[PDB]
């Protein structure tokens, strides 16, 4: 796997220090002179130059990868015009960071084979967390089921599993439990539950929200 | 394409003046394929180095073809086909007119079509004159026959920086005469100057309005003849050989003469195989500068080596830029200087390496001969009549190359990489 | 300033070791004044040219104090200054941690004090145990009070890149041992690699971690050893003198041994006397350039050649910037190595210029000789025992200049331009 | 013929690459060194210069073309002067690009051989299309005369030549039917007219519009 | 004589060409390179410099020249830094271009041997012109005394000198006549006076204005 990353900023700038973690091949490519040197240590291959122009992005062998990610989220004239002449170029993945709603439309009429909303997606997710404290990370498995990583409050302390009703009041499932840098994953019945550490459960999304009012 | 056009028209010269000159009509004894190629490469190069005597080999019509590639070499091959193309009424286009830029080594395309008509005429003018001039002389002493065509012959080499002489004697004869010494030295200085210094002390005649090539070329090739007639004279003066047995009038003209023709005419008066070691290690670096950038001679330039020199001074001075006559020269400038050194030495370095393997031949020799052949002097110690059938191959090449430029050969098969993609700086310790 | 005390500290040493070696202490036969000082001059800057047998001429102190000077001028003179200062409890100022970055050629003055505490370690611990490895071959030859000590000079001797040997015959007696061979080379080829290039490999055991100079030196000796390994075993096959009457293992041995002594060693396995032409060419070539920017070698470095070669072909191909190893390569560094290959190539033209007047030789001994003594190889042809008194003293100033490097040698007696003025452009033609 | 174009723009950039496509020596000059270089595989010579210096200018042997465009309609500056030092050097012809109308008669004043208006030649053309959806694309004649190559409708499907009283009534004479790619010139009656088609006529400029609304 | 002319503007550009004419050795300093470029070639020495450093200026040989003139006249703050250095250094000649009154006032302090108002001199001139069409160039003598070359009217044509009154009534003394590019001095009675060229005058500032409205 070859991948290309366009664009050193704070998104794109993650994905190259990532990817050179993991042992890959990066491409690191931006406009700024500074940007580049700041990642050169980082990527594989950095290169100064303008990904808006056909002459210039062929001089980089960008057809010989198979991922290429334009991390580009302020300049949507910029955006657009690189993912065109990429998708000209038979790229067989593209993934574009995008910056707002008419953004995102024109990535997908002009053929972005994945959008990304960077900050958006974030900004949920911490405004779940604000919303309730006891909230730590939280995945959707779906619109209606999650797995949140709960925190636990006075009231739970040096109770057990089985004290806890929650498989059959609240249809939930306990799933791990992080008990002072010990982890857990499927807890027996039944299981002391100490001050506030990371627990883990799954049900559906209004379920949930009952055993952290009522039971948490 | 511009540089393929004169890398292809100037071989072309060679292989037809090889076959007229192998012609039966064109010669008096048998001539071999590598010697009838070797001397017409080396007329078009203006070289004037001869595996055999060009008097008694060729004839008059031998000789007169002789004077057509040495003319046509010296001026160039683009020079004399926009005549033909102004004489048959076709207009220069555009194209053409890049032909003229990279033939003449010019900036611009602005008024280099004029510059070609002002050099031919001052060209055929000048070696006109200085036949007659020299009629006063060769007339006398060789009849109306042959005392004209002598004079002819000689006015064009000397003019575009030649070295071929109909005598046996390349001027050993002439050591001690002020008509010979002054007449032809005054040709390749004049020949080797260049023709746009040329043509602007023509429409010019006041020093402070002339430009920074001008002034240098003026100024260059006087202290480096002063420098160079100093050092030949205090060295040879007790040399037996060579400037023992002459008078202090006579030992003056030679070391004045010998330190003007390396640059590239290839005349003598004295004898450079007997000459001290000191001397030729001095010549050898006056031969690898020429003289003039758009003029008849060949190696790196005058103005080459000045803004080399003074680029180096300047940061061991501590200085940020490099200023000649108060005013700076750009890095485009210097690039290109430092490319034509460059280059130049790596070609001269791979002849004398391809030499040593083919010749069995003194090294001193082997030296003398390629800085020679690569800058067109032509001056021998006594190696291109010994020279093997490889040997002469390999001196064909470098006079080749010399005449043509080091990096107009290049640019012929190097393909241009155009990429405006640029990349993170590199620290790298270059002490 | 720093570097007027390096000139001056570099001199200096010259002087104490001249009049230790003049002692009769130090000596097994009366001395010239100007051998004497020749001899300290060749060690100080680690040339190896020996105008009198070491083994000979001198005794077991006098050889000491060879040893004194090869191990101050191998390292250099700034280096043992920083650990008697560390020694005596003095903490190094801001002052003294400058001229420790122009002794290392170093752009910075980050982290140069641990760099002489991590390269004087690794120079006694190497050279300790490479005197062990000699030590198995050496004491059975030459018993324990003279194996020992014959170990312990040559190992010193090979790290530093002195070629100096206690033997009449420099290593010609040892062409087909494995033992001196890989022992030995090891030592010059680490030791002349550059003292950062080591660093960077002790603590970074990853190529693509490695910097710019790293990687140019690792790949550049490979395929510059590989290229002249090749070069000497096809020219040297058929020749009687050297290579002819040796087996197949041991042209193998003394052609990887020729290869890499040059740069900048000096030790050899095959008389330079009775080899070929073309082998000396190349040799003069391969002598030219060092190796390490701060190592133990001297004339241009290795990084110097391919980043001017590496600057002219990107011209050559229409590139607008010199990219080795996908890295960008600024302007100053392109100029300081174009200043450092002008500047070496005129001390040299003057050596051979100096030389041709004085001596009276063979032009090929007399280049050798200058390139050998700028470049600090100390190989020979058989000139040095036949130099005059005259011819000495230009050797000792080609020495001196050639070990101190060309910049630091101007830049002590060059005094700063510092203007903040320009000039307007000036138009200058360099074809 | 030999042609400079003046400024790489979206005009001058069209004028350089329709030239060299019909092989003609085209000299690219821009004060931009992109343009330059986007341009100069479509040019024959492509310099980066300035137009308003005469000392640039004159390095470019600008004095050797017939035709100079100067495509600059943008800065009036810069337009104004370089054709004054083009008809200072004696430039036989000189077409310049304006911006408007003031723009218009200061070149006028200065000795411009031609002034286009390429955006608004464009305008008046796109507009004319706007109002009436009929006609596609039509070329002056005169003030009162023009040829209007006509969109066919829904009521001229399959209708001859000789029924269309274009002649007699109308005044105006159908030049030639581009029937799905098969173009016949000066067609004799009758023919059929078909479907949506190109229908190139000729007539008085208010007598096409009176066969558009009723015809 | 040796020039230093600091700035090549409207005004600094003017004495460079003049004095270059004149076959005199001029220093041409600015701080922009293309200024320095444009006048290498009317200039002994053109060098890009900044005048407000004190570094810069004693490496131009600044000491050498007798006269320094600081032709800056928009940059109050570059003007008076560079005349207070030329002070310090014992520049015996220093004439510097102003701006304004206050700008007057600051170089009168610091030392300016002289102040030249460059273009309010000849806003005075040119309005007198604009007020008066009779009259051409005019030189003060005094307050109230000038030479005005006036320009002969209709009424003036087919008239001797010894007609006009001017040296009784007017107190006027008639100087020269530029007679259709033949030029007089001082003229005898009678000389015939034609159409309209340049009359030499001299006399009172009133009594020139009465000549012109009744004469
Ligand atoms: N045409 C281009 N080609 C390549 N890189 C570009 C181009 N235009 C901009 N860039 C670079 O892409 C990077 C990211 O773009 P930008 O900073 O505008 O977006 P962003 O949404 O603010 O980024 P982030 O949130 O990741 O910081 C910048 O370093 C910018 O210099
Ligand atoms: N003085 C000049 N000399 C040469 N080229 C110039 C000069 N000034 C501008 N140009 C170039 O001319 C081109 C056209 O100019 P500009 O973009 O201002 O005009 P425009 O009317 O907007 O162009 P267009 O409508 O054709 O796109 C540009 O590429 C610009 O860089
Ligand atoms: N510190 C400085 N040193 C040298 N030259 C300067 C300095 N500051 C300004 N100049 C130059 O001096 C010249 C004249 O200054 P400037 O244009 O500000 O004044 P001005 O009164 O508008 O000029 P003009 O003579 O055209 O009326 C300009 O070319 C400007 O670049
Ligand atoms: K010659
Ligand atoms: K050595
Ligand atoms: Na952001
Ligand atoms: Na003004």
């Amino acid at each position: 796997k070859q991948f290309a990353v366009i664009g050193l900023g704070r998104f794109g700038g993650s994905i190259c220090k990532e990817l050179h973690r993991m042992g890959h091949e990066v491409l690191a490519v931006d406009i700024n002179e500074e940007k580049v040197n700041a990642y050169a240590s980082y990527a594989t291959h950095a290169v100064i130059a303008n990904a808006t122009e056909e002459n210039e992005l062929l001089s980089l062998g960008i057809r010989n990868f198979e991922y290429v990610i334009v991390a580009i989220g302020a300049n949507i004239q910029a955006s657009t015009l690189t993912t065109l002449l990429l998708k000209e170029l038979d790229i067989p993945n593209i993934w574009v960071k995008a910056q707002n709603y008419y953004h995102h439309k024109v990535l997908e009429k002009i053929g972005a084979d994945r959008i990304i909303h960077p900050e958006k997606d974030m900004g949920v997710k911490i405004a779940q967390s604000l919303s309730d404290e006891n909230v730590l990370n939280y995945i959707d498995l779906s619109d209606e089921y999650s797995i949140v990583e709960l925190l636990a409050t006075r009231k739970l302390d040096s109770k057990s599993i089985i004290d806890l009703n929650v498989r059959a009041k609240y249809g939930c499932t306990i799933l791990a439990i992080k008990h002072h840098g010990d982890i857990c994953l499927s807890p027996a019945p039944e299981d002391i539950i100490r001050e506030q550490d990371c627990l883990v459960i799954m049900g559906h999304k209004k379920d949930i929200k009952r055993f952290e009012n009522e039971g948490m | 394409t511009p540089p393929q056009v004169l890398a292809i028209g100037f071989f072309l010269t060679i292989i037809i003046g090889a076959v007229l000159l192998m012609l039966p009509i064109s010669t008096t004894k048998p001539l071999s394929w590598i010697d009838a190629l070797f001397t017409a490469a080396s007329a078009t190069t203006v070289t004037g180095l001869a595996v055999v005597d060009t008097g008694t080999q060729f004839t008059v019509f031998g000789q007169t073809v002789i004077m057509g590639l040495i003319q046509i070499g010296g001026l160039g091959f683009m020079t004399f086909a926009v005549l033909i193309v102004m004489i048959l009424g076709k207009k220069i286009g555009l194209k053409e007119r890049m032909l003229v830029q990279e033939a003449l080594n010019q900036p611009t395309i602005g008024g280099v079509i004029g510059l070609v008509k002002v050099l031919f005429l001052f060209s055929i003018s000048i070696e006109l004159i200085a036949a007659l001039i020299l009629s006063i002389r060769l007339v006398p002493q060789y009849g109306w026959s042959s005392g004209l065509f002598a004079s002819l012959f000689h006015a064009i080499s000397a003019f575009n920086n030649a070295g071929f002489s109909l005598w046996p004697d390349n001027l050993m004869s002439y050591v001690g005469d002020p008509t010979v010494n002054l007449v032809i030295t005054f040709l390749f200085i004049t020949g080797g100057i260049g023709f746009t210094v040329l043509f602007d002390v023509m429409k010019n005649r006041r020093f402070k309005t002339f430009s920074l090539h001008t002034k240098l070329m003026l100024t260059g090739t006087l202290m480096l003849n002063a420098i160079a007639m100093l050092t030949v004279f205090i060295l040879e003066y007790s040399n037996p050989g060579t400037l023992g047995h002459l008078h202090i009038v006579d030992k003056l003209w030679a070391s004045y003469f010998q330190a003007v023709t390396p640059r590239t005419a290839g005349f003598n008066s004295l004898d450079f195989g007997s000459m001290r070691e000191g001397t030729i290690v001095f010549t050898l670096l006056l031969m690898f500068i020429g003289a003039g950038s758009a003029s008849t001679a060949s190696g790196i330039k005058l103005t080459t080596f000045i803004v080399i020199l003074t680029s180096v001074i300047a940061y061991l001075r501590g200085k940020k830029e490099t200023v000649i006559f108060r005013r700076s020269i750009k890095y485009p400038i210097i690039i290109k200087a430092l490319a034509v050194s460059v280059t130049s030495l790596f070609i001269v370095f791979l002849g004398i390496f391809a030499l040593t393997i083919t010749e069995q031949a003194p090294f001193l020799q082997i030296v003398f001969e390629t800085f020679s052949a690569f800058g067109t002097v032509g001056l021998t110690m006594g190696l291109t009549p010994e020279l093997t059938t490889a040997g002469k191959c390999i001196i064909i090449v470098i006079m080749f190359i010399g005449r043509i430029g080091p990096l107009t050969f290049v640019f012929s098969f190097a393909k241009t990489e155009q990429s405006n993609i640029r990349y993170p700086d590199g620290e790298v310790f270059t002490g």
